[PDB]
């Protein structure tokens, strides 16, 4: 990220905005949608000579999905690869238009609430769009889908106090 | 932390809980008296009905922006009728909505209504109805 | 009956009142179409109401006037028009009836049309809603 | 922006050919 | 931090840290008692921060200034 | 007569013949695999217009005249809150 | 209208007297100033008249 | 007869019955055409009917009126609107016809332009209707 | 009152008032929506005002006329024409009111439909606004 | 070391904050005999609405372009009305529209009115009002 | 189908102006 | 003419991204 005239390297996530989306309150419309286009559930390393090695299987997504979609990658001799970093599951997005404010931009993270449930979920924004014109401001907003967001505390983190402070 | 519920909740998951408002309790209040009400050496705590008319009642005589401590939100501007400040339908129509926009802040109240209303020399009467979950 | 638009603490109480008035209302329906069924249609929220009043400001103490102490026709001309030039959110209110609500002025046409001196008008009001953004 | 709509529209129906397989 | 201890947040802290089975909202016979005491606790608070300005030689104002160097 | 059944990875079958609102089947000589696309109607709004939900990678078969025609995974699931 | 309730913005402050002080004295037939709602004003617009005959009614 | 709206167990009768009624039927016909013989036509299913209704809430008792009882005018214009912007489902029906269906509101207009205190309003209802949901075979 | 249309020291006064005038005046109101919210609305800004008058110019001394020494009716068309023609900024007032502004000419239409030789027109002007230009800060 | 891409250097992107505009100040003035004041040998300086009618008066007593000093939004044109040039109505709409725009050049000064015109003998009265931020 | 009836305008003008000669 | 018309604002686009670097 080029903030001004600084340059900066900076981690996805780590912000998280104060505002919400909710149905009722500030959403134009939005569109959801899953695919499975990309998905890879087989890894398959082959020597510098090309000969196969070794092969694995990831279980939690080949329950999702019956097929088998194989990936194959080459280790050298001075490397020793990880598999477990090339498996790829089901992607699910949002599409979200909406009243904001400027703090909603590339590389941090929003919630936005679900109607029927109530539940709220945590979202990645990758793409972003303010428009000012005729005396309205919108948002555009693509979304990445996390992690639902734990009712009250998920390890219910408690301030470690003693019982007497002296 | 896992599925997905946007477009459909999963057949197998179930829901964690329906969302309830607990029962609405509050401290006994005596009103010929204005004070709380002492039970057998200690406070007296009434639930529902009872605590909504105490509630009402406390909200109905605060005024809106007198105290530092509340809101904007909380209290009347009927302390600005007195005294014929206004006509007589602009007063009448004046007292509804202020009730109303008052009385609606409350999660367990639902519809207010504000149906009679009469002039009877310096006396200005009306009935409300509220509706609440129970 | 009396009808009134107050910005805050300034006040107007319109002179002459109209012949009628009439509030419209909507509420928007889609509609899809399943096969060998046929169409079907749900609920989809409604708009926002919408007011126009006819009238004129008069020259001269009427016996049929409201009051007695209205300013000159082109003052309150002066103005509603400056209200509307700068987006003003007003309160509109005709006593007796329902009718106490938010508005915006949506247009405003004047004209003279006889040996009178009276402005004859037309004025169209929208409900105005505003929105709420939620904070955690 | 209905240059914007068409490119998404273009690239949704090339990601599903290239998903079935193009010979 | 200091600036960051406020009515708002004070009075919320206490009431979630009082435990009674009674309603604790607007208008509530705990919240008004509860409410009156945290107001003058963010009022300490600012002073609670200035006291540290007062006290050093690089800001202190007149005669605070006088007694340092003195 | 057109039928559409499909089956989910629990074990379960459900016929939605009554609930679909568009069929689409096509075909190229250049790709080994046929696409079938449709439609169903679901309001979010509405309790009453509720259905189920068909998730991920369940097969759908496709039958015209009480003759089977098409048999496939789903591979795109997609909503609109307007629509 | 009627003078109950008028706010005068010049005042700025005045002698403290309770709700039973100020209630008492408009009893007796006084205009005084009181503080309420957030700012100083009259109590109530009456006159010196206390006793009431057959003749001269509360009005 | 008598005009009736309900919703649930919370019934309104209209207290002036108004000066006609009419049901708006369509159905829906596909165009097409083929070469050297023109225009064909298929069946595309039925449309949802629709109905309008024209009168006034009386504001003092009539020789004409329908019953006595009835609420005031803007008692009567508070819960239909009400009933307009939560987008209940409600049952309309007209006795000793064959008019008896859910609807949905889809406008409501009102006015005054006598003397007399009158509220005069124009009603536009929209029939509903539901599709059954799928079961699980055994 | 009187009604008058002026380029610059160029004035030109109508020989006969007309018999009604009427100014047109809007705002700009945005439209969107909110999900289960219904429709909501935002200032977008005010419009340019329009008038549109119609008299005829006469041919001969009327009694009815504002004032003696008028042009020929073809020479007050020829001059309105030119106006238009070239885009001119004009100012518009009516004396003992409250227009007086500096418009621009959309639309002019004249005709003769009798044996009096007067020339009938229509004249349609469209008010016009000047932006500042920014200034280099010192 | 490192390079500024920007036009220009670091110092003229730093921004002074907006405030509100500062009080009003003006030496004082006597309009009867149209001199400055003298108070203890020295200048007299007043504040706020005072000032704004030290300037209004100044304003107003010239001409518009006759002045080489000034710009050529300053100053009025009421010259051009006396000896009767154009008739009562025209006179009139454009004194109004005169001392209107000389007068809103002024940030502080909010909005003007000519409301009250009246044609006596060779006499043409008029009242103003003028707003301003005090 | 507006995506569809695009492509194949833009397709055809790719293949002629391939046999035109492209620099 | 829309084709032409749409393959300019394209083209246009492409060659901003280019300029701006794309991962």
């Amino acid at each position: 990220e080029a903030n001004l005239d600084k340059f900066n390297v900076i981690e996805k996530g780590t912000v998280t905005l104060s505002v919400m989306f909710e149905e009722g309150f500030n959403i134009i419309n939005t569109t959801f949608s899953e695919s499975m286009e990309n998905v890879k559930n087989k890894v398959i390393v082959v020597d510098q000579y090309g000969s196969k090695i070794s092969e694995k299987i990831d279980n939690e997504i080949f329950k999702e999905v019956n097929v088998i979609m194989q990936k194959v990658i080459q280790q050298q001799e001075n490397q020793d690869v990880d598999i477990d970093s090339e498996f790829n599951g089901i992607e699910k997005s949002c599409s979200l238009k909406g009243y904001g404010d400027v703090s909603c931009i590339t590389g941090r993270g929003v919630k936005v609430k679900d109607s029927y449930t109530k539940l709220v979920g945590l979202f990645y924004i990758d793409t972003d769009k303010h428009t000012w014109q005729n005396g309205e401001y919108q948002i555009e907003l693509e979304l990445n889908f996390q992690n639902l967001m734990d009712e009250k505390s998920a390890g219910q983190d408690e301030p470690k106090e003693e019982s007497n402070l002296g | 932390s896992t599925i997905f519920p946007f477009i459909g909740v999963p057949e197998d998951y179930i829901l964690p809980k329906t969302e309830e408002l607990p029962i609405f309790r509050e401290v006994a209040w005596d009103f010929e008296k204005d004070e709380p009400i002492l039970e057998k050496g200690d406070f007296k705590i009434i639930e529902k009905k009872e605590a909504l008319k105490v509630w009402i009642y406390k909200c109905i005589k605060t005024n809106r922006y007198e105290h530092e401590i509340y809101s904007l939100e909380y209290g009347t501007e009927l302390s600005e009728l007195i005294g014929q400040k206004y006509t007589k339908g602009l007063t009448e129509s004046e007292a509804s909505r202020f009730i109303k926009e008052a009385l609606l802040i409350n999660p367990y109240i639902l519809e207010v209504n504000v149906k009679s209303a009469n002039f009877n020399r310096d006396i200005l009467s009306a009935n409300v109805k509220v509706s609440t979950i129970y | 009956m009396e009808m009134w638009l107050r910005q805050a603490e300034d006040r107007f109480r319109f002179p002459v009142f109209p012949s009628s008035f009439s509030i419209n209302g909507k509420a928007a329906v889609n509609s899809s179409s399943i096969l060998k069924i046929g169409e079907i249609a749900t609920f989809g929220g409604v708009a926002l109401k919408s007011i126009s009043i006819s009238s004129f400001f008069p020259n001269k103490d009427y016996t049929f006037c409201d009051y007695t102490g209205f300013p000159s026709p082109y003052d309150c001309v002066n103005k509603i028009e400056k209200w509307m030039k700068e987006g003003f959110i007003l309160r509109f209110t005709i006593t007796e009836t329902n009718i106490n609500m938010e508005v915006i002025i949506e247009g405003f046409s004047y004209e003279e049309r006889d040996g009178t001196r009276d402005v004859y008008f037309t004025l169209d009001l929208k409900e105005y809603k505003r929105i709420k953004i939620p904070k955690v | 922006a209905d240059i914007e709509k068409i490119t998404s529209k273009l690239v949704a129906s090339i990601q599903l050919a290239q998903l079935g397989g193009v010979l | 931090m200091y600036s960051d201890q406020t009515y708002e947040v004070i009075k919320n802290r206490t009431l979630e840290n009082i435990n009674l089975d009674i309603y604790k909202g607007e208008g509530s016979f705990l919240n008004n008692m509860v409410s009156g005491n945290n107001l003058e606790l963010s009022k300490i608070y600012l002073e609670l921060s200035k006291m540290h300005k007062m006290a050093f030689i690089q800001d202190t104002y007149n005669q605070f200034l006088d007694k340092r160097v003195n | 007569m057109i039928k559409i059944w499909v089956h989910i990875k629990n074990g379960s079958i459900y016929d939605i013949t009554d609930i679909v609102d568009k069929v689409s089947w096509s075909g190229d000589y250049k790709s080994p695999s046929r696409t079938l696309e449709f439609s169903i109607i679901q309001s979010s709004f509405d309790n009453v217009f509720q259905q189920i939900d068909i998730p991920i990678a369940s097969t759908v078969c496709f039958y015209v005249d009480e003759k089977e025609l098409f048999r496939g995974m789903i591979i795109n699931r997609s909503k609109d809150s307007s629509s | 209208q009627s003078v109950t309730y008028t706010k005068l913005s010049d005042v700025v402050d005045i002698p403290k007297m309770t709700k039973v002080d100020a209630e008492s004295r408009v009893n007796k037939g006084e205009l005084i100033l009181i503080k309420e709602a957030g700012a100083i004003r009259i109590a109530r617009g009456v006159n010196s008249l206390t006793e009431l005959t057959a003749e001269k009614g509360e009005m």
